[PDB]
Order: structure tokens, then C-alpha cells, then sequence
RNA sequence: CCCGGCGAGGGGAGUGAAAAAGAACCUGAAACCGUGUACGUACAAGCAGUGGGAGCACGCUUAGGCGUGUGACUGCGUACC
RNA sequence: AGGACCGAACCGACUAAUGUUGAAAAAUUAGCGGAUGACUUGUGGCUGGGGGUGAAAGGCCAAUCAAACCGGGAGAUAGCU
RNA sequence: GUGAAGAGGGAAACAACCCAGACCGCCAGCUAAGGUCCCAAAGUCAUGGUUAAGUGGGAAACGCGGAAGAU
RNA sequence: CACAGGUGGUCAGGUAGAGAAUACCAAGGCGCUUGAGAGAACUCGGGUGAAUCCACCCGAGACUCAGUGAAAUUGAACUCGCUGUGAAGAUGCAGUGUACCCGCGGCAAGACGGACGGCUCAUCACAUCCUGGGGCUGAAGUAGGUCCCAAGGGUAUGGCUGUUCGCCAUUUAAAGUGGUACGCGAGCUGGGUUUAGAACGUCGUGAGACAGUUCGGUCCCUAUCUGCCGUGGGCGCUGGAGAACUGAGGGGGGCUGCUCCUAGUACGAGAGGACCGGAGUGGACGCAUCACUGGUGUUCGGGUUGUCAUGCCAAUGGCACUGCCCGGUAGCUAAAUGCGGAAGAGAUAAGUGCUGAAAGCAUCUAAGCACGAAACUUGCCCCGAGAUGAGUUCUCCCUGACCCUUUAAGGGUCCUGAAGGAACGUUGAAGACGACGACGUUGAUAGGCCGGGUGUGUAAGCGCAGCGAUGCGUUGAGCUAACCGGUACUAAUGAACCGUGAGGCUUAACCU
């Protein structure tokens, strides 16, 4: 503890912050922009990059993960056929964050978005 | 006489011929040149100033540059010093290999201990107080290897502080 | 009329002798909370006051040494029923 | 058929902890005990203060009992701060 | 006799120890106990003596010793 | 009090279920009154934009926990230690020493915090005891009494007496003796008294009390400063600033068993028997590490029981302690060890000594004049110039102008804005909050990606066999958070504030 540690304390059940993750991932892919904390961005770009670069090849395996980590089928429908060609040439910094000025002493926020987010 | 100043990278074991175990530490230590004397006549005493690594020149300090030139060699990471026994003198500029301690074959490393939450009476002295960032001793080491051209040195059992940190090695005072 | 949020509240103009009378509304001191004026305090030990005591701004006999606030230091100093 | 057994609701505070201006002028949590019997509970009424009640702790009688509240004796009281 | 009902000065401090009974004011001088190296105001004053252990600056009986005292 | 506490009856579904119990679901109700903010009027310096009328945001002063806000207490506080006196341990009396001012996190030498009694491992003496190790006592054994690093502050029966109790008897692992208010009645309790009800009677004008009666019974509060440890904001070391060290002072520990030969040598008739501490070998404790020896590692994989869902399977996600287990990445620990407590030196009690008397002897000393015990200090590991006596060394920067007065450690205005720091982001092996290391386009600081490493175990699909289960090649496969070297794919942009503009007075030495 203290040494080489990722991830923020996050006081709060594991499962609960699964399904916070699964969630905001969803809205995010779903809408393409999010408004939230610093720290809660940063946590969902760490869950969500993984699956986008998963969701770049198109498999069956790759697919059925998806829908396992994210529970909706429509959301993997509209994923491996839109934002996989999209970012098909692009390795890495999927996500995009953005200081939509302000707290400044009580938390943080700011826009979570993709690279393009349209085109 | 005089110590040099390395940097730990690593932990590993080390097998011998007959087939013994022995812990070792990765330390790197490059060369170190000497950038000011101090003499009694002047300083009031004799001491020789030891420079390590580099440094980008857009975050050096401009005074830090201009000691660095006044001596003429490349700015390091820091600054390092350590008393002579009343042997032979230096000269600024003269850099120190690691031949030193290829026959001395008994040193002393002194570092930092790694930073740690505040602890209770039972864990420090089984008094609560600030742990780590606080000096490290240990003498009585013999150095197992070393590399002249990979400037590589081993040390028996391990060292303080953690990968990354810098640790100075000097003779063994005890004998 | 303006600021304010199309509120509350505040600032102007007017009425009002007076708004240093605005519905918390005659006269308006203290304990308490902030700002400004002048001074002491970051090498200095105890009922915190008493005399001496260099200065710091101002008004005085338009200097000639007086008073409006402070004492760095120094002799003395174990509150009341 | 069990003052029978295990086990829900339910009942007892028997034990430990939570607090002693508390969440409550005696309550809460975790175990323990009974869980067809001397069981419990909804509602209505009776037993009244040198008295009633009390499987006798002189327990309880409107968050108080070795004799409760209100107004009068009483602006009471020997001694005392 | 003091305090009880008296200030002040000295004994380093102190209520019973010594001098001393404050009407008030004045930047004056002289005494008592106590001091005159400093702290702190005053002779590092003069003469005749004991003292080598800091006894002074804490001690009984007893043959200089006796003599061991409190973070 | 919209309280967390209490309130009597009826409606009583599905799955695995003997069950109205257990876990999730049908219809229905909820995500809880602390977890989380805008730009806060106004004021300053700025850059940006069509050339008066100005518009946008930053760096700041001005709110901050998105906050109303109570709590016992409080004569006034500028609230240090030691020694002596004191109605008796003096923060306040006399003498002496130390300490920059104001905060924050822990430990209480103790504040006589505030409103009798013993249950007391942390600093104390007797064997102290919230359950480490011991040494002795011709101890018959167990056991007492004597001693160490030490304070089980929850507990026996009893004489002197009042009981746990102040002396002690049997004591076992203690039933226990005071320092500190016996550390707290800011813990408990009465177990006998003056005090919960009886209780013989008392000293006592009375108050006040009877450590005297036989049984005794219900005792309250949310760290105020202060001492120690660590860490912050301001200021000063005299022009400012960044680094590296000397050093007045201060911090804690010097434990202990065996063997090899040295040497069965010396000494010693014989018996007897070392100095040798020359080297290695154990245990208690301190620093540090995870490669090795165990755990955790609710962030990783796999197996499995019930239940809801993805329209159903295969396969997954949510709940049942992380639903229950097999493990386990990095990190954190000990159940693992590299080192440590040196060697040596100074002065030492006792003791051992070169020449040597006074007083033709003697003798550790009178003259010349030397060693030495686990005692003391250096030597081993250190911090430290707030040491105001404020140190030493190296480096970087400012080289302007004008006006006025009460004409000097003078004042005012325009311009300049150096080195350095702070402001914000990434952040860490730094962290309660401060603070500190590295980077910010002149880049691997963070996220992701590439390949590898560790872990886990044979993922799904496909065709075959088994008329079920299930297996076979796909496949040492799939996945892998924290590990390794690169990648700018993404985020740290151009910037802006404080901080200056030649540095006071006197004196000695150099050309004027």
C-alpha cells in the first residue's frame, strides 16, 4: 500500500464501482461526451480505452466480451462497425478531456469526450 | 578516502562456481567528476565536490549553469561531498571511475529510506513519528562484482530505498 | 431611474424640517464582531501595573523642548470576598 | 397430552456493549430464555394516598414512593451559609 | 512584645526574627538594624592575629579526625 | 424536532425449497438530508477583438467545506525548567539556566483539567500483572524473599484493623507496599466509615468530625494550555537569490552461550591447571529488501449451489459474507537474512610498574616518570549556524530617469520586471493537511498502444465420436490490474504574479 499503486482510494463497494464504470462507459459511448469530476474521468477513459481498442478488431470473441463487460446490446451493435473504422488508424488517445473552467477548491470538472465526436 | 555517488536500479541473486546463492543490488554508478576543491587555506578544509548524471539545460538554473562552466563540465542531478583521508589531491574536472572499489572488497551505502504512512508505538519500536524519508547505514558490505565497462556494482544483501533512488558508496571505515 | 435575478436587497431623484425618521421606523452607551488612523511586538520569561525613559505624526511659546496614542530598557511589584 | 423438544412472528431485558447536559428525565444493539401455557394482546370498567396494590424488593401509584401534584396554614420554622 | 488591628528597611524569599508606629506634597540633608567586589547604594580603607582544608558557605557525643543529606 | 425509538388488524404470488425461515424475482414503493458550489457583488495588472462605448478570461484582494451551528468551563493572562521558603511539589515569593512569533498530527514528565479503597503492560524503587525472558535462596519438590528493559489503573480468605484494604499469614500465574489527583470516581465500585436505610452511642456551646460499631447501598463531562516527537506560515542573519558543507549543541545501543587449535603449554615434586579473549558458531532487539522461506493482496483468471436477465440454448452479467472454494500481478508484512551493539584511543577506582628517598632500611610518587574495570568521552549511525555568537564555499542578477520637502537609515511619479519562488496541469516508491522529487512541446510526467514477463488454466465457434453426460484437433489456447524498453495516439499550450533597478553608518591597508 502507498507504493506503485494505480487506482484512487474510491470509497465505495467493488461491485458498485463495476457497475458506476459499466455505466458511465455506456453513457459515453452512447453520447460521446460526458460532463464529470476529474478523477471520475480519468477512471472512465482507464475502463473505457480497453474496450475501444478491443472493439477495433471485429470477432465474435471480441463482440460477446464487449457485451459481457457492457451488458447492452445496442450499444455493441453501434460498436465494431462505426467508432472501430473511426479510430481503426489511430493507436491509443481515444479520449479527449477538456477544463470547462469552474469548483477549483472543492472538485474538479470537467468534459470527457472522443477525438473527433463527429464526422 | 573517497566515496562515489550511484543510482539503484534493481535486486537479483547472483550464483557462484561451487553453487551458493548470494543477494546482490543493481546500483549504476557513472563516472564522477570532481567540480570544486576546497582546501584549509581557503574553505578550511580539503574536500572535493563529486557531480552525477545530467540534466536538461532548460531546467537547470542559471547560477547552477554557471558553476557547471566555471569548472567546465556538464551539469548533473546533484551534488555530492566527501572528506579526503590526507592522500593525493584531485583537480577539477578529473573524473572518478569505479576502479576504486574493485580493491577494496569491503564498503559502506548510505540512501534514503522510502517514504511511509505514520505507524504506531508497536510498529517502529515493538513512540508514533514520521517514517521514512530519513538517512540509511549500512557498513560492513563486500562488493561481489565489478564492471569497469558497464559500470555495474554489487553489494552482498540489499540496499535502502527503492528502484530509482541515489545511494552513496564510500570505503569501509571499520577494519 | 439604475444595479440586482422579471425577487429580496442596495444606490440615486423626489416627498419629508430632518430619511444622522424608511414600516426592525423618538432619543441610541456597554459587553461582542470588522476596517482605517499612530505606536510596541518574530533573542524575548511570572497579577501585566507603577516612576524614570530614545523615538515615532500632528497642534502649540510659529524652534526655546508642552499635550493627543505606545512603551525597547530599567528599580519595585505572590488580584478580590 | 405434556410448566415436552428444535424453530418464525411474538414476549422477558437474564448476560455484554452503546450514553449518562444522551437519539430516550432508562432507550438502543448483540446473545440468552419461553414460543399451547401460571401465555400474550386490542378495547371497556373497578381497587385512592398515615392509603390502594404488592407470589414481601416497604416494589408501583402519570418519566419521582421509607407516604405524589395543585392553592391556603406558610412571607412558617430551633440551629446554620 | 509582634500579628490579630502598622506601612517601610535588613536577614536571598517569608506571618509571629532585628530596627521601625506611615496626615499629604517637594529629583534636599542626617541616622537605627544591615552593608561598603559586582549583581546592588556605599572603603577592592589602615593595623595586630587564625586559616592550605573552600572549614568559611550545615552538624551531636567522642579518640585535625569524628563528616554520610535531599531529582 | 421531518428523530435513529414505539403503534393494533386484513390482502400473503414464482423458483431451490418441510416450512409466513433462508437467497433472488412478479405488481407496487424507494437510491436515504452531508457528501459535495457557482463565478461570489466589488477592486487591481494584464493579453485578445471592428476603428469614444467598450466586450472575453486569466494572475490576484474579496466567500469558502454546497453549512445554520450547540457543548460542561471561563476573576484578568504576555500560562518554561531546577534549587530554597511557603496552611508544605509555587506557571505568579528569592537565586539560577534555557527558549524566534503563530499553527497542525500523535505520545502524557504533569496542569493541583472541570464538576476513603483497591483492579496501574507506558519513564521509578519491592519478583509489579491487560497475560515477553530470567539469576540466587545446603533451597527435598512446588513455593517465598532477595534483583534487571517494565507499571493486568478487570479480581481471594483474614489477624493488627473495616471490608478490595496501610504491616503481614496460606497464597497460585497476581490476590499485594507508595511515587502522578496512589495516571483517570475527565474508569469502576462501595467494601467500612461522615454521607444512599437501619445502626450503640459519641467528642462536639455549635460547626466539624468519631482510618469506631453489625449488613452496606445508585457517583457526571465532546483535549483548555502545557512537556516530548514530527511537520507547516511569517520574519531576521543587512542588496536579492540557488546549491554544497565545517560545526556550539542535542538523539538514542554497547547484551550474551559454545568450540578449534593455540596448549593438556606455562606454573606446578605429584595432583591440579589458565592467562590464550587469536577465529568461527546461537538467541533477544534496530535498519533495510521481496530473488529466495509462509499470509494478505474484497482491483486478475478458473471451478461450483440457488435465483433474475441478455427473445432460447452455447456463453455471459447482478444478488446470496468477496455467494463458497483453487490460486494469484504489483505492493504491504514476517514465518527469510546483509549488517549492527565494532576493533582501537584518552583519561579511571582497585590493581599492576622503569630509576628512586625523605628518615645509608622499606615503599604505588617526593624529583624524572608508565599501564589499567563491562565506569566516562571519542571511535560506530546521525540531525544541527533560530548557535540572534545567526558560519564557510561556489554561482546568477539589477549598471534608468524626473520632481518635492519638514534636506535625510527622506518622500513621490513613468519605465524596466533580472536570477529565484509561488500560480495551474501530469503526477510519485511524499503525503491526515503542509511540504518534497521529475516533466510541461527544447517531452515518457500520467493515460492508452506495441513486444516481453508474472498469474490463471485447455475461452467461444467449427467437424467427429457418444442415440444423454462428455471427450477429441482447433489450443500450453483466451484473459491479465499495479512489472519491463519504446510509441505524442491523448492531457501538461502562447503565458501571467511576487521578487529588483547598484545595496546603511564608523575605522585600518592600497593609486588618487
Amino acid at each position: 500500500m502507498r507504493h506503485r499503486k494505480s487506482g484512487r482510494q474510491l470509497n465505495r463497494n467493488s461491485s458498485h464501482r463495476q457497475a458506476m464504470f459499466r455505466n458511465m462507459a455506456g453513457s459515453l459511448v452512447r453520447h460521446e461526451i460526458i460532463k464529470t469530476t476529474l478523477p471520475k474521468a480519468k477512471e472512465l477513459r482507464r475502463v473505457v480505452e480497453p474496450l475501444i481498442t478491443l472493439a477495433k478488431t471485429d470477432s465474435v470473441a471480441n463482440r460477446r466480451l464487449a457485451f459481457a463487460r457492457t451488458r447492452d446490446n445496442e450499444i455493441v451493435a453501434k460498436l465494431f462497425n462505426e467508432l472501430g473504422p473511426r479510430f481503426a488508424s489511430r493507436a491509443g488517445g481515444y479520449t479527449r478531456i477538456l477544463k470547462c473552467g469552474f469548483a477549483g477548491d472543492n472538485a474538479p470538472m470537467a468534459y470527457i469526450e472522443l477525438v473527433d465526436r463527429s464526422e | 578516502m573517497i566515496g562515489l555517488v550511484g543510482k539503484k536500479v534493481g535486486m537479483t541473486r547472483i550464483f557462484t562456481e561451487d553453487g551458493v546463492s548470494i543477494p546482490v543490488t543493481v546500483i549504476e554508478v557513472e563516472a564522477n567528476r570532481v567540480t570544486q576543491v576546497k582546501d584549509l587555506a581557503n574553505d578550511g578544509y580539503r574536500a572535493i565536490q563529486v557531480t552525477t548524471g545530467a540534466k536538461k539545460a532548460n531546467r537547470v538554473t542559471k547560477p547552477e549553469a554557471g558553476h557547471f562552466a566555471k569548472a567546465g563540465v556538464e551539469a548533473g542531478r546533484g551534488l555530492w561531498e566527501f572528506r579526503l583521508a590526507e592522500g593525493e589531491e584531485f583537480t577539477v574536472g578529473q573524473s572518478i571511475s569505479v576502479e576504486l572499489f574493485a580493491d577494496v572488497k569491503k564498503v559502506d551505502v548510505t540512501g534514503t529510506s522510502k517514504g511511509k504512512g505514520f505507524a504506531g508505538t508497536v510498529k517502529r519500536w515493538n513512540m508514533a513519528g514520521q517514517m521514512g524519508n530519513e538517512r540509511v547505514t549500512v557498513q560492513s558490505l563486500d562488493v561481489v562484482r565489478v564492471d569497469a565497462e558497464r559500470n555495474l556494482l554489487l553489494v552482498k544483501g540489499a540496499v535502502p530505498g527503492a528502484t530509482g533512488s541515489d545511494l552513496i558508496v564510500k570505503p569501509a571505515v571499520k577494519a
